[PDB]
C-alpha cells in the first residue's frame, strides 16, 4: 500500500495469521452484517424470488429511492446487503460485465459466470495490499435456459457458490436453519410456495408479520424470464394469503 | 472503538468499520447547517452561511454551486472538498450533455458523483471526501427531484433535508412542514425560516443566508433567489424568530 | 527480381523405408556473382533431425540461430530430445511471429522420431504453414524442376542406399537447370543406426 | 477532416449600425445532389455572438457541441463574464491552427458575427487558420459573387442601416442563387444586434428568368 | 529513526546512512595506492590467504580501461557492478568523443553513479571506496579516491579500507620526491605499506603495476616476494 | 489533397538609420486570385524598440506573433527586463528552427534600436537563418524592392557620388516610392502602407494609401 | 528519427492494442458510468503492476490479467513471442533505472 | 545476455519492425509468395445439423504445392470450420479461436455456442483490417440449433443455409441453387455438398486432389477426410529406378549414431 | 479471380415515420464486386427492443459500428433504468461515425419509437453528421428514388400507406439498380412493438416496362 502496511496480523489484508486466516476478510463479513438488513432468496422449479427487509429510517427520506434490488442485465437480478455504497459499487461492477461478456460473446452471461467474475475481482481485492474487500454480499438470480432458475451468492472472500436456498444479513444463520428445514422438506416449489417461503422465513427470523412497506420482493420465472420488481400491492396480497393460511 | 484500526481506510474494524468514513462525517457535521426543501413545483435550496469577518465582501465562499443550467449544489463539510466535487459533477453533466445531447437526470448524476466519492474511500492513497452536498433539478418530465449523497458515497432522494451542525433541527422543523401541497415561495419562505431558527447567534457571531431554487417558475433552471423575494423571506423569518 | 532469386538456394527432402533423406546446393551469391561454394543450409536440430533453409542468406542465418537458440531452451526445460512435429510447429511458429514483414526462407524438416524412428517431413512456407506429406518435399529458386524430378522418381518404400541415388539425381538435375543455384549439392541419409553425409560432384558453371 | 462530404455553399456576414447580420442557405450537399435541404448553418453562441460555417457539415455540428459546452459552463460560473466575439474567433482560429498542424483539419469556413460594448464584430475563419476582421465577408463562391457587390456598396457609403444591410444581403443571395450550382432557393438571416441574437425564418429569393424568353 | 532512512536528515544535518555505508568500506581489506613520475602503481592486502580457490576470481584491482586503473575496498558485489558501469561508460566516452578517457571523467561519473544512488531512499548507496589511478592523454599520473557518499578527491598517496589511518600517516612520513622518481621506489614504497598493514605480508601483497604508455600488469607472487626479500635486507642493513 | 500552405501575399521593408528604424509594410490580403481584405497591417510591435514584420502564410504569421509576444512576457517575467532587439532576433531564429520539418511559410524582417540607438535590421528565412543588414525588403515584391535600396542607400554602382547619411525624411520618401512601384508592377502590393517609424521617443505609425487593383 | 514513422500502417495499431484496448474501455465506462469507473480501474492498475519482478525478470501479471478480464482469452500477442525467452536483455540496474525515469 | 544499451522490457506481441527491408528489397529491384490454397469450400444446413465440404489441394502460385491439405479446421467438438485464402492465416486464426472456445467451454462447463466462436472470429479479423487473409466457413450444432456462418477477412458475417467459399466458389454456389432443398436428409446433404466441391474442383484450376466432408450434428460428428477421391495420378509406365552407383560422390563420412 | 473486394451492402435503405411510429425497409443483395455474395440478408439491425438501423457501405464496418452501438445502448439503457431513447442511439452512432470518419465507411440511418418524442427517424451518412427527417433514403440505389420519394411523399400518411410508400420506392430502386436486389424487408416501429414482413416474388410492386415493340 502507499501508505504502508499495517503492523497487525489482523491490521492488514495480505499477511497472514499465525493458523494462516485473513482477518480483513471477515472484518469485511462483519461489515456485511453491520449493514443492518437481511435478504432471503428461494430457489423454485419455476422461479427464483429474493425478499429482503426495506427501512425507509426517515419519513423525509424517499421510499422509492430506498432499494437493494439492483437488475445487472434484463434477466439477471440481484439483491445486496451490507454497506450501501460497496453495494451499489459492485452493482455497477456486475452490469458493466455482464454487458461486456453480452457484446464479447455474442449471448447473455450466466448467473454463474457474473458471479464467478465478481468472486475473482474480489479475490483481487484480499491479495493486494493498496486495496480493501467490498463489506458487501451479492445474491444473484436468473434463469438458465438449460438449468432453470439458478440462485448464486457472491461473498467477500471470493466464495462464488450456488444455493437452493440463500439467506444473507445479520440472521444469515438463524434463516439458513430455516430454510434448510423447509429444503428438507420437499413441497411443489410453485412461484407463490416459493414466494411464501422467502416472507414467512423472514417474518420468522425478524420475529415481526411485515406490512406492504416493509419488505421489497423480486421475482423472475421460467416463463416471464424477466427480472420483475413486485409491486406493493402484490407484497401486500401475498402477504394477506400467507395471514389467511 | 477502532484505535488501531482508524489510521487507513483500506482498513476494516473488528466490527467491521471504517473509521475515516465515519470521521469524515463528523468533519462534514462541524460545518454549519445547509438545508433543501423539495416541492411540488421544484427544489428550494439554502445555507446557514458564516460570515467570518466584515472583510468578506458579500458572496465569498458561496455554499452554493450551479454544476448545470438545471442542477443546484448545496454543500456543507471543507470547501475545498465541496469545490472539487462541484467541479467533477460539472464534468460529469458537460460530458453526458455533449455525447447524448440532453441534460443528465439529476438521479444518474448523484449517481455518477457518489460513485466517485465511494471510490475516493476506498483506497488508502486518497482520503475521503470531507464534504457532503444536496443536488437539486426540476424538470417537466423528472420533476423535482432532490438528492443528498455522503461521504461515505450514498445517493438517497428526500423531499427535505439538512447537513451540517443542526442537521436534527432543521430535520424537524421540515418533517413537521407540508412541503408536498405548497408552492415555491411559500417553501422559500420557510426554508429562510428554519435556516434561522438552527441558527446559534451565540456561538455563531453572524451570518448570511444564500437562497436558490429551480422549479417551474425559473423554467427548469437552477439560479439564486431575487434580492427582492430573498430580502422578503429574510424579514418574514424575522417575524417568526421574533414570536 | 524475386528476393528469393537473390541468394538462390534450392533444398530438398525424402522419405524412404524407416529412413529419411535431406540434401541442398552450396551456392552463396549476390545476386549473379558467386561468392563461395561452401555455404551450409541445412542445419542439425537434433540427433536423428535436420532443418533445410532456402532463401536469402540472411534470413536463413537468423532463421536457423533463433531456432537453436529456441531448441535448446525447449530440451533444456523438458529434458528430452524434440519431436519432429514439435520442431515444425517451433518454426511455424516462429515464422509467424514475423508475419507482416516475413522471413524470406522456406525451411524443410526432416527426421527420425527419436523414439518411433518413423520418417518425418514436412515443408514451411514464408509465414510458417506447415505441409507434411508422405512422399517428399522441395523448396528455393528450382521448385518446379524439383517438383518434375521428384515426382518421375520417386517410388515408395526406398532402400536408403537407393534412396540417396534417388535424392541425388533428383537434386543434381534440378540445380543443372538453375542459374543461381548448384556449385555442388551436399546429401545427409538419416537411420537409425548412422547418419551418411555425402557430397556430390556437379557442374560448377 | 480528409473528405468534405455534405458541404456548405456560402456564408454572407456584414455590419451595419447597430449589429451585424449574416445569412446562409439551408442545403447540405453530398457531391452535387441537394440531399439534406433543411439543415441550418447558422447557430447562436451566445446573446451576443453569431457563427456561420461554410464546408463539412459534421465538423460544424462537432463545433457547435464544443463551442456550447463552453458557453454553458462559463455561464454556470456566472462570475459576470462573457465571452466576447472576439474571444470566440480567437479561439476558433487557434483550434483551427491546430487542427491543420495536425495534418487533420476542419474543413469549414467559419464566419463570426457579434455585437459587444457598442460595437459590431464581424469576423473570418479559414480551414488552416486564416483569420482577419472586416466590413464585408464571403465564403465559398460568395466571395467571387457577393463580396463584389458589398464592398462596392461599403466602399461608397462606409456605414451602412439595418434595413440596407438586410437588402444587400437578400440582393447578394438572390446574385449567388442564380449562380452558384451548391446554392439553394431557400436561405436564413440571421442578425445580432443589442437585443441580441435574432435568427429568421426559411426565406425564399425572387426569381427572374425573363432572359429565358428574352432569347 | 533519523539512522534509518537514506533521504532524511539528522538533526545535526548527517545523512547517517551514507556513514554506514562509509563504515562498510572500513571493514573492506586495506587497498593501497601511490603516485610516482611516470609511475602509478596499486597495492591490496589480501584478507585471508583462503586455500582450494582461485586467486583470479577474487581479484581486487581491475582495469577499467587501458590506461585507467581501479582498486575498491568494501562490498565486492557493489564494486563489480561499478567497474562495469565505469567500463562500459569508457567505451561510450571513447566513442562519442574519440578521445582516451582521462582519469577525471571516469572518476567523476563513478562519483555520480555513486550520488544518484545516494539519492533516493529506495535504493541503498553503493558501499565501496574506489582508486582510480591512470595516466591521462598527456602521460600525466593521476590518483584519485571516491566514496560512497560521491566525493571524489585527487592524492599523491592513499589508502583506504581497514587500517587505513595508520597506512595513511604511513605515507604520509615516507613520500618524498625521490621516491617517486624511480619506480622500484614506489612499489617499494607501496610494499612497506601493505606490509606495515598486514604483518604475514608475502603471499597477501596483491600488487599491481601500470607504467607509461604501458597496460595494467600484475606482479606475480615471485616479484612480490622479491620486494619483499629487498625490503627485509634494506631493513637489516639498518 | 489537402495543402497547410497557402500565399496571402504581402511585402514588408525595413530601413535601418542613426537614431530610427523604419518598418514599411503594406496592407493587402490577398488569396488566390481574390482579397481577403484590404486593410491588415504585415508590421507588428513587440516592444517599445522593435517591430516585426511578416509576410506570407497568414495563419503562421499569426500564430508565429502570438507565440513571440508570449515569449516576450516569459523573459520579461523571468530576467525582470525587456528583451532587447539582438536578443528577440536570436529567439526568433530557435523558433523558427524549432519547427524546421514543418517549416514556418513566414518570412520576418526585425527592425528597432540597438542598445546603443543605432538603427538594427535582421533578416529571416523560413527556416530560422538570419543577419543583421542596414536594409532588406521582404515578402512577394521583396526582389523588385531590393535593387533600388541598394542602388540609393547602398550607393552601389554610383560612380563618383557622395555617401551622405541615409536621413529620416530621405528614407520616408525613398520607401514611399519603393512601395508605389511595387503596386504598380506588384498585384499582391497596394491599398495602404503602413509605416512603423522606430526612434528612442517610441514608434509612429504612418499610413499612405496606394492604388488598389 | 525516422523510427518515430512506423513501417506498418498496422505496426501502430497493433503495437498498442493493450494500451489502446484499455482506452477504449474507460472511455466507455466514462460515457456509461462516469469518471468514477475509469479512475476506480486505473488505481486498481497502478496498484497491481506496483508490485512484480524487477524488470530484468519476466513477470506473470496475474493480477492485471484477472482485472482486465484476460485470465480467461488468449491472442496471438501471448503466444507468438514469450517475454520469457526475451533473447535480449539489459544489465539489470540499467533496467531498475530505467524503469524508475533515472535514465 | 545482450551487449550494452537495452533498456526497455521486451514487447510481447507481433513483431512489425522489418517492413524497412522489404521496401528497400522492392526498390532494388521490382515479394515472393505464399501458400493461398485456391480453396473450394462449401457448407449446407439441413434437418438435423451442419455438413461440410473442401478440397484437398494448395498451390502456390500457379503449381500444386499440397496435394492432400486438410481445409476443415476443428474449432470444438460441436463447432468445425473451413479455410479459404492465406493457409497460415486461417490455421492460426483457427487454432487461435479454437483454443480460446476451449478456455470459454472449460470456465462455463457447457458446450460452446457457434454465435460466440463467430463472434470471436469477425472482431478479431475486424481488429485486424483484413491484413489477416481468413475465407471461412463456421458451421456447428449447439442448443440453439445448427448454425452456418459465412466470415470473410474484413471482419464480415452472414447466416445462411448454405455458403460457399475460395476462388471456386462460385461453381459449388451455382450446384447449391439448383439443387439445394430446405429440410435436406443426411445422405442428399452429403451428396450435394460432394457435388459441389466436385463442380469447384473441376471448374477451377486452384481448387483439386480429393473431397473432404464433416458431417455435424446433435448426436455425432463424422469427419470423413478421404470421403471422394475423383482424380487420381496414373500410372507410371518406364521405370526410372536409379541403381546404386548411378551418382558419383566426393566425399564421405559415415558418422555412427548410439542406441 | 474476382476477390479482393470488399463485402459492401450496397444497399438501399428507407426509412419513414408516420403517426406514431416508424415504418423501416431495405432490400437483401451484397455484391461482392457484381456477385451477389448473399441475396437474402437482413439489412434491418435491431439495436433495441424499439430502436432498429440500416446498414449502407462496408458490411464488415457497419456491423461492427452497430454491435458496439448496441452494447453502449444497452448499458445506458440498464444504467438509466429507463427504455433508450432513438436520439440517444443516433448520436451514439453519430460519434462512432464521425471520430473514424476517416478509416470506416458506413451510411446508416436509424429509426425507432420512444415514450417522448414517438416514432422518429434519423439518418448518419459517410462523414458522421446526424440529421432528424421524416423520411430518410440511402445506399446506392437510393439515387434512383429521390424524385419518386420527393413526390410521392405526403404529410399525416397511415402506418398501412407508409408500408405500401416504403415497398413502392423500394422495389423501384432494386428495378433500377444492379447493386440492389433481392427481396423487400420490412419493420414497421410502433408503441405496440415491430412487426416484420418480407415481401417476395409478386409480393414485390411490379411496375409496367415500357416495352415499345420495335425493341
Amino acid at each position: 500500500m502507499s501508505r504502508g502496511s499495517s503492523a497487525g496480523f489482523d491490521r492488514h489484508i495480505t499477511i497472514f495469521s499465525p493458523e494462516g486466516r485473513l482477518y480483513q476478510v471477515e472484518y469485511a463479513f462483519k461489515a456485511i452484517n453491520q449493514g443492518g438488513l437481511t435478504s432471503v432468496a428461494v430457489r423454485g422449479k419455476d422461479c427464483a424470488v429474493i425478499v429482503t427487509q426495506k427501512k425507509v429510517p426517515d419519513k423525509l427520506l424517499d421510499s422509492s429511492t430506498v432499494t437493494h434490488l439492483f437488475k445487472i442485465t434484463e434477466n439477471i437480478g440481484c439483491v445486496m446487503t451490507g454497506m450501501t455504497a460497496d453495494s451499489r459499487s459492485q452493482v455497477q461492477r456486475a452490469r458493466y460485465e455482464a454487458a461486456n461478456w453480452k457484446y464479447k460473446y455474442g449471448y447473455e452471461i450466466p448467473v454463474d459466470m457474473l458471479c464467478k467474475r465478481i468472486a475473482d475481482i474480489s479475490q483481487v481485492y484480499t491479495q493486494n495490499a493498496e486495496m480493501r474487500p467490498l463489506g458487501c454480499c451479492m445474491i444473484l438470480i436468473g434463469i438458465d435456459e438449460e438449468q432453470g432458475p439458478q440462485v448464486y451468492k457472491c461473498d467477500p472472500a471470493g466464495y462464488y457458490c450456488g444455493f437452493k436456498a440463500t439467506a444473507a444479513g445479520v440472521k444469515q444463520t438463524e434463516s439458513t436453519s430455516f430454510l434448510e428445514k423447509k429444503v428438507k422438506k420437499k413441497f411443489d416449489w410453485t412461484f407463490e410456495q416459493t414466494v411464501e417461503t422467502a416472507i414467512t422465513c423472514l417474518s420468522t427470523v425478524l420475529s415481526i408479520d411485515f406490512k406492504p412497506s416493509e419488505i421489497e420482493v423480486g421475482v423472475v420465472t421460467v416463463e416471464n424470464p424477466k427480472f420483475r420488481i413486485l409491486t406493493e400491492a402484490e407484497i401486500d396480497a401475498h402477504l394477506v394469503a400467507l395471514a389467511e393460511r | 472503538i477502532g484505535t488501531g484500526y482508524d489510521l487507513s481506510a483500506s482498513t476494516f474494524s473488528p466490527d467491521g468499520r471504517v473509521f475515516q468514513v465515519e470521521y469524515a462525517m463528523k468533519a462534514v457535521e462541524n460545518s454549519s447547517t445547509a438545508i433543501g426543501i423539495r416541492c411540488k413545483d421544484g427544489v428550494v435550496f439554502g445555507v446557514e452561511k458564516l460570515v467570518l469577518s466584515k472583510l468578506y465582501e458579500e458572496g465569498s465562499n458561496k455554499r452554493l454551486f450551479n454544476v448545470d443550467r438545471h442542477v443546484g449544489m448545496a454543500v456543507a463539510g471543507l470547501l475545498a472538498d465541496a469545490r472539487s466535487l462541484a467541479d467533477i459533477a460539472r464534468e460529469e453533466a458537460s460530458n453526458f450533455r455533449s455525447n447524448f445531447g440532453y441534460n443528465i437526470p439529476l438521479k444518474h448524476l448523484a449517481d455518477r458523483v457518489a460513485m466517485y466519492v465511494h471510490a475516493y474511500t476506498l483506497y488508502s492513497a486518497v482520503r475521503p471526501f470531507g464534504c457532503s452536498f444536496m443536488l437539486g433539478s426540476y424538470s417537466v418530465n423528472d420533476g423535482a427531484q432532490l438528492y443528498m449523497i455522503d461521504p461515505s458515497g450514498v445517493s438517497y432522494g428526500y423531499w427535505g433535508c439538512a447537513i451540517g451542525k443542526a442537521r436534527q433541527a432543521a430535520k424537524t422543523e421540515i418533517e413537521k412542514l407540508q412541503m408536498k401541497e405548497m408552492t415555491c415561495r411559500d417553501i422559500v419562505k420557510e426554508v429562510a425560516k428554519i435556516i434561522y431558527i438552527v441558527h446559534d447567534e451565540v456561538k455563531d457571531k453572524a451570518f448570511e443566508l444564500e437562497l436558490s431554487w429551480v422549479g417551474e417558475l425559473t423554467n427548469g433552471r437552477h439560479e439564486i433567489v431575487p434580492k427582492d423575494i430573498r430580502e422578503e423571506a429574510e424579514k418574514y423569518a424575522k417575524e417568526s424568530l421574533k414570536e | 527480381m524475386s528476393i528469393m532469386s537473390y541468394n538462390g538456394g534450392a533444398v530438398m527432402a525424402m522419405k524412404g523405408k524407416n529412413c529419411v533423406a535431406i540434401a541442398a546446393d552450396r551456392r552463396f551469391g549476390i545476386q549473379a556473382q558467386m561468392v563461395t561454394t561452401d555455404f551450409q543450409k541445412i542445419f542439425p536440430m537434433g540427433d536423428r533431425l535436420y532443418i533445410g533453409l532456402a532463401g536469402l542468406a540472411t534470413d536463413v542465418q537468423t532463421v536457423a540461430q533463433r531456432l537453436k537458440f529456441r531448441l535448446n531452451l525447449y530440451e533444456l526445460k523438458e529434458g528430452r530430445q524434440i519431436k519432429p512435429y514439435t520442431l515444425m510447429s517451433m518454426v511455424a511458429n516462429l515464422l509467424y511471429e514475423k508475419r507482416f514483414g516475413p522471413y524470406y526462407t522456406e525451411p524443410v524438416i526432416a527426421g527420425l522420431d527419436p523414439k518411433t524412428f518413423k520418417p518425418f517431413i514436412c515443408s514451411l512456407d514464408l509465414i510458417g504453414c506447415p505441409m507434411v506429406t508422405d512422399d517428399f518435399v522441395v523448396s528455393g529458386t528450382c521448385a518446379e524442376q524439383m517438383y518434375g524430378m521428384c515426382e518421375s522418381l520417386w517410388e515408395p518404400n526406398m532402400d536408403p542406399d537407393h534412396l540417396f541415388e534417388t535424392i541425388s539425381q533428383a537434386m543434381l538435375n534440378a540445380v543443372d537447370r538453375d542459374a543461381v543455384s548448384g556449385m555442388g549439392v551436399i546429401v545427409h541419409i538419416i537411420e537409425k543406426d548412422k547418419i551418411t553425409t555425402r557430397t556430390l560432384k556437379a557442374r560448377m558453371d | 477532416t480528409q473528405n468534405p462530404m455534405v458541404t456548405g455553399t456560402s456564408v454572407l456576414g456584414v455590419k451595419f449600425e447597430g449589429g451585424v447580420v449574416i445569412a446562409a442557405d439551408m442545403l447540405g450537399s453530398y457531391g452535387s445532389l441537394a440531399r439534406f435541404r433543411n439543415i441550418s448553418r447558422i447557430m447562436r453562441v451566445n446573446n451576443s455572438t453569431m457563427l456561420g460555417a461554410s464546408g463539412d457539415y459534421a465538423d460544424f455540428q462537432y463545433l457547435k457541441q464544443v463551442l456550447g459546452q463552453m458557453v454553458i459552463d462559463e455561464e454556470l460560473l456566472g462570475d459576470g463574464h462573457s465571452y466576447s466575439p472576439r474571444a470566440i474567433h480567437s479561439w476558433l482560429t487557434r483550434a483551427m491552427y491546430s487542427r491543420r498542424s495536425k495534418m487533420n483539419p476542419l474543413w469549414n469556413t467559419m464566419v463570426i458575427g457579434g455585437y459587444a460594448d457598442g460595437e459590431s464584430f464581424l469576423g473570418y475563419v479559414d480551414m488552416l487558420g486564416v483569420a482577419y476582421e472586416a466590413p464585408s465577408l464571403a465564403t465559398g463562391y460568395g466571395a467571387y459573387l457577393a463580396q463584389p457587390l458589398l464592398r462596392e456598396v461599403l466602399e461608397k457609403q462606409p456605414v451602412l442601416s439595418q434595413t440596407e444591410a438586410r437588402d444587400l444581403v437578400e440582393r447578394c443571395m438572390r446574385v449567388l442563387y442564380y449562380r452558384d450550382a451548391r446554392s439553394y432557393n431557400r436561405f436564413q438571416i440571421a442578425t445580432v444586434t443589442e437585443k441580441g441574437v435574432e435568427i429568421e425564418g426559411p426565406l425564399s429569393t425572387e426569381t427572374n428568368w425573363d432572359i429565358a424568353h428574352m432569347i | 529513526s533519523y539512522d534509518r532512512a537514506i533521504t532524511v536528515f539528522s538533526p545535526d544535518g548527517h545523512l547517517f546512512q551514507v556513514e554506514y555505508a562509509q563504515e562498510a568500506v572500513k571493514k573492506g581489506s586495506t587497498a593501497v595506492g601511490v603516485r610516482g613520475r611516470d609511475i602509478v602503481v596499486l597495492g591490496v592486502e589480501k584478507k585471508s590467504v583462503a586455500k582450494l580457490q582461485d586467486e583470479r576470481t577474487v581479484r581486487k584491482i581491475c582495469a577499467l580501461d587501458d590506461n585507467v586503473c581501479m582498486a575498491f575496498a568494501g562490498l565486492t558485489a557493489d564494486a563489480r557492478i561499478v567497474i562495469n558501469r565505469a567500463r562500459v561508460e569508457c567505451q561510450s566516452h571513447r566513442l562519442t568523443v574519440e578521445d582516451p578517457v582521462t582519469v577525471e571523467y571516469i572518476t567523476r561519473y563513478i562519483a555520480s553513479l555513486k550520488q544518484r544512488y545516494t539519492q533516493s531512499n529506495g535504493r541503498r548507496p553503493f558501499g565501496i571506496s574506489a582508486l582510480i589511478v591512470g595516466f591521462d592523454f598527456d602521460g600525466t599520473p593521476r590518483l584519485y579516491q571516491t566514496d560512497p557518499s560521491g566525493t571524489y578527491h585527487a592524492w599523491k598517496a592513499n589508502a583506504i579500507g581497514r587500517g587505513a589511518k595508520s597506512v595513511r600517516e604511513f605515507l604520509e612520513k615516507n613520500y618524498t620526491d625521490e621516491a617517486i622518481e624511480t619506480d622500484d621506489l614506489t612499489i617499494k614504497l607501496v610494499i612497506k605499506a601493505l606490509l606495515e598493514v598486514v604483518q604475514s605480508g608475502g603471499k597477501n601483497i596483491e600488487l599491481a603495476v601500470m607504467r607509461r604508455d604501458q597496460s595494467l600488469k600484475i606482479l606475480n607472487p615471485e616479484e612480490i616476494e622479491k620486494y619483499v626479500a629487498e625490503i627485509e635486507k634494506e631493513k637489516e642493513e639498518n | 489533397r489537402f495543402s497547410p500552405y497557402v500565399f496571402n501575399g504581402g511585402t514588408i521593408l525595413a530601413i535601418a538609420g542613426e537614431d530610427f528604424a523604419i518598418v514599411a509594410s503594406d496592407t493587402r490580403l490577398s488569396e488566390g486570385f481574390s482579397i481577403h481584405t484590404r486593410d491588415s497591417p504585415k508590421c507588428y510591435k513587440l516592444t517599445d524598440k522593435t517591430v516585426i514584420g511578416c509576410s506570407g502564410f497568414h495563419g503562421d504569421c499569426l500564430t508565429l506573433t502570438k507565440i513571440i509576444e508570449a515569449r516576450l512576457k516569459m523573459y520579461k517575467h523571468s530576467n525582470n527586463k525587456a528583451m532587447t532587439t539582438g536578443a528577440i532576433a536570436a529567439m526568433l531564429s530557435t523558433i523558427l528552427y524549432s519547427r524546421r520539418f514543418f517549416p514556418y511559410y513566414v518570412y520576418n524582417i526585425i527592425g528597432g534600436l540597438d542598445e546603443e540607438g543605432k538603427g538594427a535590421v535582421y533578416s529571416f528565412d523560413p527556416v530560422g537563418s538570419y543577419q543583421r543588414d542596414s536594409f532588406k525588403a521582404g515578402g512577394s515584391a521583396s526582389a523588385m524592392l531590393q535593387p533600388l535600396l541598394d542602388n540609393q542607400v547602398g550607393f552601389k554602382n554610383m560612380q563618383n557620388v557622395e555617401h551622405v547619411p541615409l536621413s529620416l525624411d530621405r528614407a520616408m520618401r525613398l520607401v514611399k516610392d519603393v512601395f508605389i512601384s511595387a503596386a504598380e508592377r506588384d498585384v499582391y502590393t497596394g491599398d495602404a502602407l503602413r509605416i512603423c517609424i522606430v526612434t528612442k521617443e517610441g514608434i509612429r505609425e504612418e499610413t499612405v494609401s496606394l492604388r488598389k487593383d | 528519427k525516422n523510427e518515430l514513422l512506423p513501417s506498418h500502417p498496422l505496426e501502430l495499431s497493433e503495437k498498442n492494442f493493450q494500451l489502446n484496448q484499455d482506452k477504449m474501455n474507460f472511455s466507455t465506462l466514462r460515457n456509461i458510468q462516469g469518471l468514477f469507473a475509469p479512475l476506480k480501474l486505473q488505481m486498481e492498475f497502478k496498484a497491481v503492476q506496483q508490485v512484480q519482478r524487477l524488470p530484468f525478470l519476466s513477470s506473470s501479471n496475474l493480477s492485471l490479467d484477472v482485472l482486465r478480464g484476460n485470465d480467461e482469452t488468449i491472442g496471438f500477442e501471448d503466444i507468438l513471442n514469450d517475454p520469457s525467452q526475451s533473447e535480449v536483455m539489459g544489465e539489470p540496474h540499467l533496467m531498475v533505472e530505467y524503469k524508475l525515469g533515472l535514465l | 545476455m545482450a551487449a550494452v544499451s537495452v533498456y526497455a522490457p521486451p514487447v510481447g506481441g507481433f513483431s512489425f519492425d522489418n517492413c524497412r527491408r522489404n521496401a528497400v528489397l522492392e526498390a532494388d529491384f521490382a515479394l515472393p509468395k505464399v501458400r493461398k490454397t485456391g480453396t473450394t469450400i462449401a457448407g449446407v444446413v439441413y434437418k438435423d445439423g451442419i455438413v461440410l465440404g473442401a478440397d484437398t489441394r494448395a498451390t502456390e502460385g500457379m503449381v500444386v504445392a499440397d496435394k492432400n491439405c486438410s481445409k476443415i479446421h476443428f474449432i470444438s467438438p460441436n463447432i468445425y470450420c473451413c479455410g479459404a485464402g492465406t493457409a497460415a492465416d486461417t490455421d492460426m486464426t483457427t487454432q487461435l479461436i479454437s483454443s480460446n472456445l476451449e478456455l470459454h467451454s472449460l470456465s462455463t462447463g457447457r458446450l460452446p455456442r457457434v454465435v460466440t466462436a463467430n463472434r470471436m472470429l469477425k472482431q478479431m479479423l475486424f481488429r485486424y483490417q483484413g491484413y489477416i487473409g481468413a475465407a471461412l466457413v463456421l458451421g456447428g450444432v449447439d442448443v440453439t440449433g445448427p448454425h452456418l456462418y459465412s466470415i470473410y477477412p474484413h471482419g464480415s458475417t452472414d447466416k445462411l443455409p448454405y455458403v460457399t467459399m475460395g476462388s471456386g466458389s462460385l461453381a459449388a454456389m451455382a450446384v447449391f441453387e439448383d439443387k439445394f432443398r430446405p429440410d435436406m436428409e443426411e445422405e442428399e446433404a452429403k451428396n450435394l455438398v460432394s457435388e459441389a466441391i466436385a463442380a469447384g474442383i473441376f471448374n477451377d484450376l486452384g481448387s483439386g486432389s480429393n473431397i473432404d466432408l464433416c458431417v455435424i450434428s446433435k448426436n455425432k460428428l463424422d469427419f470423413l477426410r478421404p470421403y471422394t477421391v475423383p482424380n487420381k495420378k496414373g500410372t507410371r509406365l518406364g521405370r526410372y529406378r536409379c541403381e546404386k552407383g548411378t551418382t558419383a560422390v566426393l566425399t564421405e563420412k559415415i558418422t555412427p549414431l548410439e542406441i | 479471380d474476382w476477390e479482393s473486394r470488399e463485402v459492401s451492402t450496397g444497399t438501399t435503405i428507407m426509412a419513414v415515420q408516420f403517426d406514431g411510429g416508424v415504418v423501416l425497409g431495405a432490400d437483401s443483395r451484397t455484391t461482392t464486386g457484381s456477385y451477389i455474395a448473399n441475396r437474402v440478408t437482413d439489412k434491418l439491425t435491431p439495436i433495441h427492443d424499439r430502436i432498429f438501423c440500416c446498414r449502407s457501405g462496408s458490411a464488415a464496418d457497419t456491423q461492427a459500428v452497430a454491435d458496439a452501438v448496441t452494447y453502449q445502448l444497452g448499458f445506458h439503457s440498464i444504467e438509466l433504468n429507463e427504455p433508450p431513447l432513438v436520439h440517444t442511439a443516433a448520436s451514439l452512432f453519430k460519434e462512432m461515425c464521425y471520430r473514424y470518419r476517416e478509416d470506416l465507411m458506413a451510411g446508416i440511418i436509424i429509426a425507432g419509437w420512444d415514450p417522448q418524442e414517438g416514432g422518429q427517424v434519423y439518418s448518419v451518412p459517410m462523414g458522421g453528421m446526424m440529421v432528424r427527417q421524416s423520411f430518410a433514403i440511402g445506399g446506392s440505389g437510393s439515387s434512383y428514388i429521390y424524385g419518386y420519394v420527393d413526390a410521392t411523399y405526403r404529410e399525416g400518411m397511415t402506418k398501412e400507406e407508409c408500408l405500401q410508400f416504403t415497398a413502392n420506392a423500394l422495389a423501384l430502386a432494386m428495378e433500377r439498380d444492379g447493386s440492389s436486389g433481392g427481396v423487400i424487408r420490412l419493420a414497421a416501429i410502433a408503441e405496440s412493438g415491430v412487426e416484420r414482413q418480407v415481401l417476395l416474388g409478386d409480393q414485390i410492386p411490379k411496375f409496367a416496362v415500357a416495352t415499345l415493340p420495335p425493341a
